[PDB]
């Protein structure tokens, strides 16, 4: 946090009406820092493709952060250090 | 304004220089019998001039 | 003003503009005015069209001097810019002037070209 | 006294270019610009030089050497020991050496034909001269500024 | 002399002052000049078609 | 031949041109209420009339003749406005004329573009055109010169706010200028969009669809979406 | 290019002095 | 009605490379110079 | 060779040397003299030296008292840093931050410059402080003692942005301001650090008219790029990329503007946020939230060029109509008139003040009456724009529920304006067809 990566509160947070997460950084007055646009696909009632995303976890101490949705997939994504990363890249998935 | 003065006035500059030139080293090995070091420690023919006067 | 032999007659204009058209093709045309100075003291031109319209005309007026010496004809439309696209630079010449070879209809173009001019004179 | 009298006459060389050439001192300096009419025989002897005459105006035989047996043409003359060009540097002196050369020849043209209604200060006498001097500095500080060519960062490793 | 036309062929044949310095001639090539004559300057050239009954297309 | 003609946006006239170059060339003033010869506009020129348009109110049509000669030529006077010059181009080969706003006794069209055949194409504004007494010298309000052959289609969105113009001799010579601030685009037409060699241009009259066409004979159509 | 035209002046030159020297050795009075 | 402005990036890198940061006329002066560039006014 | 790679990660994660020929050349890496001195400069004519100059630099400058005590004393002469435990070098860290900040002042001057010299040779700030001393040398990047730097600089140690100026240490000239901004446009991590740099100076209040001038002119010409880049014609690209850059500058912006001490940054802040709605087209809503900020930020020392900055958002604005507070701090502006017909001398403010109006009309408070009559006889509206003024503030006058007494002594005035601002207002009352002379009686009466 802190737009240089070595402050803490992060935070994520995820609807199940889109399918863009979103991290937040804490620090100041908790400002967003960021969109993971469309991670899962996008939910649609009048599509045949479903989408909506059940829920994240940060799993504990790495900057791992699990996704799964509606749409049959569980990716996982991963903060870099020496770029600082707004938004994660993928690190595996499933589908 | 005419120019015949102007290309006058640089041949005369240029030689002018020239013999300033010679004529400074010949005051440099002329007084040089009397105090080489002089010569030595100032490179400058001006001012060597200067300090001859 | 000082360009003396302004020629600002249309249908001489365009039969001007149209023959450096045809020579620009026929690469025997300088552009510039330093490249137009080349061509006269190397005495390989012809004839030789400025502008009327610089904003210091003094940068073209060292021309006739020469061309009046050298005894070639020189003469000046209305519009560098025009000119400048008439050779197809984009770019708006100011001077240009254009040679003599050996058989050519394009020199006999030139020779009732500056036939005009002088009687323009 | 010899040195005192040069001295002084290089002042009035200053002082008497300024007074004909305005425009041609304001762009390169009396000196330069007196070798050069030397050289020229005159004035308009100079004036009907044209610009690439002036980029090598004096190095006579080392150009007709090159060109009478094709070699490689020397790239300027005079203009090298001129003020502006000492500020270049290499392959950009040789290009200040053309931008000067032709704005050099504009310059002569117009303090050699343009006159003047007589109740002429000598700043408005010499603006074109200003004028050039402006824009060249300008763009002698770009190509002084040019990047280099970004490579490829490495890091520890060959990574 | 004021000033001659461009080309050889270009013949006069009527003339007519339209004020004090602006003179009006029409000419073979199927041209009106006017003329202003003071300078003797080509204030502007108004032209005419091609005689579309008989040949000789120049009116 | 009544090859080449343009109607009025008024809809009442239409505008022949007489194949007759012969020092200047005319254009004939025919109404459509009965496909009659009402006027005969005569211009200048070197070699007749390149191109012309209706002004958008009607009253007068406006005529760029070859050799650069742009006459403004009024109909409810059915003697000629004014004239004028493009700025110094060898030959003119089409014009076009579009906008809001311009100046009424002009008919009211803004944006006046012409387009030479060395491939430069002018625009010009006429409000600016006006000194009745026109600028014989307009200094043009851009001079855009990224096209490098002669020009065929010049064209307007007919809400007076894009502007086509395209020379058809080299492949794919379309390129688009909004106004009025007068810039091209950069990202469109790129190195890979199909247009071709393009002959006819055409926007549509709510200006939401654009449709060119090519020497092969085939019709490509693009939204405008801002 | 450059070393033809400077051949080329300088024999232009020389046409002239020749053509100056050949006139000069050698209905036209009323 | 009124749009966005188009600059030429060249002139706003010639209003800063103008001069050295140190040295630089001051802050006002250079934001007038330069809001005067992009200035939406005929 | 997946062993030499773990080993040159450790090799160049090195803090400390071990052979005597690298401890020779680490010594020898200075700033002042050549290193074929530097090599057996041994550790008290150093400190000689640079405390010399540094009495010269703290008989000019009064705060550097406690860097005197701390990091020039004659135990700093010898301190090892090598070898204090992590929280220590931290702590030292700090200490030699906040010297870099005070100190990047006085750059030109010798004394400065032997005391960085000192802070190399002893505590090898370049080696263990690099991205600071870089940060602080970087806007005098023209300058002999940066090109000195850069030959001293340890190449992998260069932290990770400012990586590309290795190609000007294998080529020791400057390089030039073109080559930062382009290197600033492409990464946002150069430019958050930069500006978190020159924000930690002015949070500290140690900053000066040179730095932060460097400072806007490469944030103003890296924003002006990037939007440049993030155009993209399809509609979601442009979108989400306003969006990304608004999320790396907003909140550096936001502090900037808002450091009501600093009256250069406020006016830099100023000039980039100009650029900003000027090119960037960018969405009411967001120009409405820097418009309300620069009101909260500003001061009489910055005002009248916040307020060009005012007339270029609202200019740039879509709607019609502004949003409350920023009505509020107008009026609280005193010399508005005169200061906006000075401004649209250059910089046509009609959008602006059509806004004013309509947010005073909207005010139901009647303080803002001589304001109105004022902006009205302006004539700095448009014809449209005053009628429909007029028309507002007659349509306040009718659902107002004294007041009216106020209300009808302006719309009185407002009648018999003179010149062509009346005579639009009488327009107005033409076309909204009500009396004039029906008003006049019920409040002469």
């Amino acid at each position: 946090a802190g737009q240089d990566g070595r402050k803490d509160g992060v935070m994520a947070t995820a609807t199940s009406v889109s399918g863009d997460v979103t991290f937040w950084d804490l620090n100041k007055g908790g400002r967003i820092m960021g969109v993971l646009r469309s991670a899962h696909n996008p939910p649609s009632r009048h599509n045949i493709v479903r989408g909506g995303i059940s829920k994240i976890e940060f799993l504990a101490g790495q900057p791992v952060i699990v996704t799964s949705g509606l749409d049959n997939s569980l990716k996982t994504w991963i903060f870099d250090e020496s770029p600082f990363s707004p938004v994660p890249r993928i690190l595996h998935q499933r589908s | 304004k005419v120019d015949v003065m102007i290309v006058h006035a640089v041949a005369l500059l240029d030689e002018l220089d020239k013999e300033l030139n010679v004529m400074a080293m010949r005051v440099k090995e002329w007084y040089g019998w009397h105090f080489p070091e002089l010569g030595k420690i100032l490179p400058d023919n001006l001012s060597y001039a200067r300090v001859v006067l | 003003s000082a360009a003396w032999p302004k020629a600002e007659d249309p249908a001489l204009v365009q039969e001007l503009l149209d023959c450096v058209q045809q020579a620009s093709h026929y690469r025997q045309l300088k552009k510039g005015a330093n490249e137009t100075t080349k061509s006269v003291n190397r005495g390989t031109s012809e004839l030789v069209i400025l502008a009327a319209d610089t904003q210091p005309l003094s940068i073209v007026l060292h021309i006739p001097l020469i061309c009046e010496e050298k005894n070639v004809p020189y003469v000046y439309v209305p519009s560098k810019v025009a000119l400048g696209r008439a050779c197809g630079v984009s770019r708006a010449v100011i001077a240009v002037s254009l040679t003599s070879n050996e058989a050519s209809d394009l020199n006999s173009k030139i020779r009732a070209l500056r036939d005009k001019v002088e009687r323009l004179a | 006294e010899r040195s005192e009298y040069r001295r002084q006459l290089a002042e009035y060389l200053q002082n008497r270019m300024k007074a004909i050439s305005p425009n041609m001192t304001e762009l390169i300096g009396a000196l330069v610009g007196a070798r050069l009419i030397a050289h020229s025989g005159s004035l308009v002897n100079l004036a009907k030089n044209p610009g690439s005459t002036i980029q090598i105006l004096g190095a006579e035989k080392a150009l007709f050497r090159a060109l009478k047996t094709k070699h490689a043409t020397p790239k300027y003359g005079i203009i090298y020991h001129a003020s502006l060009v000492g500020q270049a540097s290499g392959p950009n002196k040789g290009k200040i050496a053309r931008q000067l050369a032709a704005k050099i020849a504009l310059s002569v043209r117009t303090d050699a034909f343009e006159d003047f209604p007589e109740n002429a200060d000598d700043e408005t006498r010499a603006a074109v001269g200003i004028q050039a001097r402006a824009k060249l500095e300008n763009n002698l500080r770009l190509l002084e500024g040019k990047p280099l060519n970004k490579g490829v960062a490495l890091g520890p490793n060959g990574i | 002399t004021l000033t001659r036309t461009p080309s050889k062929k270009t013949k006069f044949v009527s003339i007519a002052f339209q004020s004090h310095n602006i003179v009006i001639v029409g000419c073979s090539n199927s041209t009106i000049c006017a003329y202003d004559v003071r300078t003797g300057t080509m204030l502007r050239q108004m032209t005419l078609g091609t005689d579309l009954t008989g040949g000789s297309k120049n009116i | 031949t009544m090859e080449r003609f343009r109607v009025s946006p008024c809809g009442r006239y239409m505008a022949l041109v007489a194949s007759d170059k012969k020092g200047g060339g005319m254009l004939n003033i025919i109404n459509v209420g009965t496909m009659q010869w009402i006027a005969q506009a005569r211009i200048d020129g070197r070699h007749g009339v390149a191109d012309f348009a209706w002004w958008s109110d009607g009253n007068g049509l406006t005529i760029a003749g070859r050799d650069g000669q742009v006459t403004e030529w009024s109909m409810i006077t059915r003697r000629t406005v004014g004239i004028w010059r493009d700025e110094g181009s060898i030959g003119g080969t089409v014009m076009a004329l579009g906008g809001r706003n311009g100046p009424a006794e002009l008919g009211g069209d803004r944006w006046v573009a012409i387009g030479s055949n060395s491939g430069i194409l002018n625009v010009y504004d006429r409000n600016d055109l006006i000194e009745i007494r026109i600028k014989k010298y307009p200094t043009p309000t851009r001079v855009f010169e990224q096209l490098t052959t002669s020009i065929s289609v010049v064209a307007f969105s007919p809400d007076g706010q894009l502007l086509a113009f395209g020379s058809q001799h080299k492949k794919d010579a379309l390129r688009l200028v909004h106004l009025p601030s007068c810039t091209v685009y950069r990202n469109w037409p790129t190195e890979q969009t199909p247009l071709g060699r393009v002959t006819a241009i055409a926007f549509s009259s709510k200006s939401d669809v654009l449709a060119v066409g090519n020497d092969v004979g085939r019709v490509r159509l693009w939204e405008i979406r801002g | 290019l450059g070393y033809v035209r400077t051949m080329r002046n300088i024999a232009a030159k020389e046409l002239k002095e020749l053509e100056e020297r050949y006139v000069l050795a050698g209905p036209k009075k009323i | 009605d009124t749009h966005a402005v188009v600059v030429a990036p060249q002139r706003l890198a010639e209003i800063f490379n103008a001069a050295p940061a140190f040295a630089m006329p001051p802050i006002e002066d250079v934001f007038y110079q330069v809001a005067s560039l992009f200035s939406t006014k005929p | 060779s997946s062993l030499a790679q773990q080993l040159a990660q450790i090799a160049a994660n090195s803090r400390s040397s071990f052979n005597v020929k690298a401890l020779k050349a680490s010594h020898s890496k200075s700033l002042i003299w050549e290193p074929r001195v530097a090599v057996s400069q041994t550790f008290a004519e150093i400190y000689s030296q640079c405390y010399e100059g540094f009495k010269e630099l703290c008989h000019l400058d009064s705060r550097f008292v406690p860097f005197d005590a701390t990091l020039f004393s004659a135990q700093s002469q010898e301190v090892d840093r090598t070898q204090m435990t992590a929280e220590e070098n931290a702590a030292l860290d700090k200490r030699v931050d906040s010297f870099l900040h005070l100190v990047g002042s006085r750059l030109r001057l010798m004394p400065a410059i032997k005391a960085v010299e000192w802070l190399i040779r002893r505590f090898r700030i370049h080696e263990f402080n690099t991205g600071t001393l870089l940060a602080t040398f970087l806007p005098y990047h023209t300058i002999p003692a940066f090109v000195t730097l850069l030959s001293i600089l340890p190449v992998q140690r260069i932290p990770i942005e400012y990586r590309f100026l290795d190609p000007y240490i294998k080529s020791l000239t400057p390089p030039p301001r073109a080559a930062i901004v382009q290197q600033a446009t492409n990464r946002p991590d150069l430019l958050s650090a930069i500006s978190r740099y020159t924000l930690d100076s002015c949070r500290a209040k140690q900053e000066y008219p040179g730095l932060i001038s460097f400072w806007g002119g490469i944030m103003a010409e890296a924003v002006n790029g990037m939007i440049d880049k993030m155009r993209s014609g399809r509609r979601a690209i442009q979108l989400e990329n306003d969006h990304l850059l608004l999320q790396q500058i907003g909140p550096v912006l936001s502090e900037a503007m808002v450091m009501k001490d600093v009256p250069g940054i406020q006016i830099a802040s100023y000039m980039v946020v100009a650029i900003l709605a000027a090119k960037g087209s960018l969405n009411d809503n967001i120009l409405t939230a820097f418009m309300e900020q620069l009101v909260h930020g500003w001061t009489v020392d910055t005002l009248r060029p916040g307020l060009v900055c005012l007339t270029m958002l609202a200019q740039h604005r879509s709607a019609k109509q502004l949003s409350g507070r920023v009505a509020k701090a107008v009026i609280k502006v005193p010399d508005l008139v005169s200061s906006l017909r000075d401004i649209s001398k250059e910089h046509q403010v009609d959008k602006l003040a059509n806004g004013l109006v309509l947010a005073f009309v909207d005010r139901g408070d009647i303080r803002t009456l001589p304001v109105i009559n004022s902006l009205l006889l302006s004539e700095l509206l448009q014809e449209k724009q005053a009628k429909v003024a007029y028309k507002a503030l007659l349509l306040a006058a009718h659902k107002i529920d004294n007041i009216r007494k106020q209300v009808g002594s302006a719309l009185v005035r407002l009648s018999q304006a003179e010149g062509d601002v009346g005579d639009a207002i009488r327009t107005a009352i033409q076309e909204v067809d009500f009396n004039i002379e029906e008003l006049e009686l019920k409040l002469g009466a």
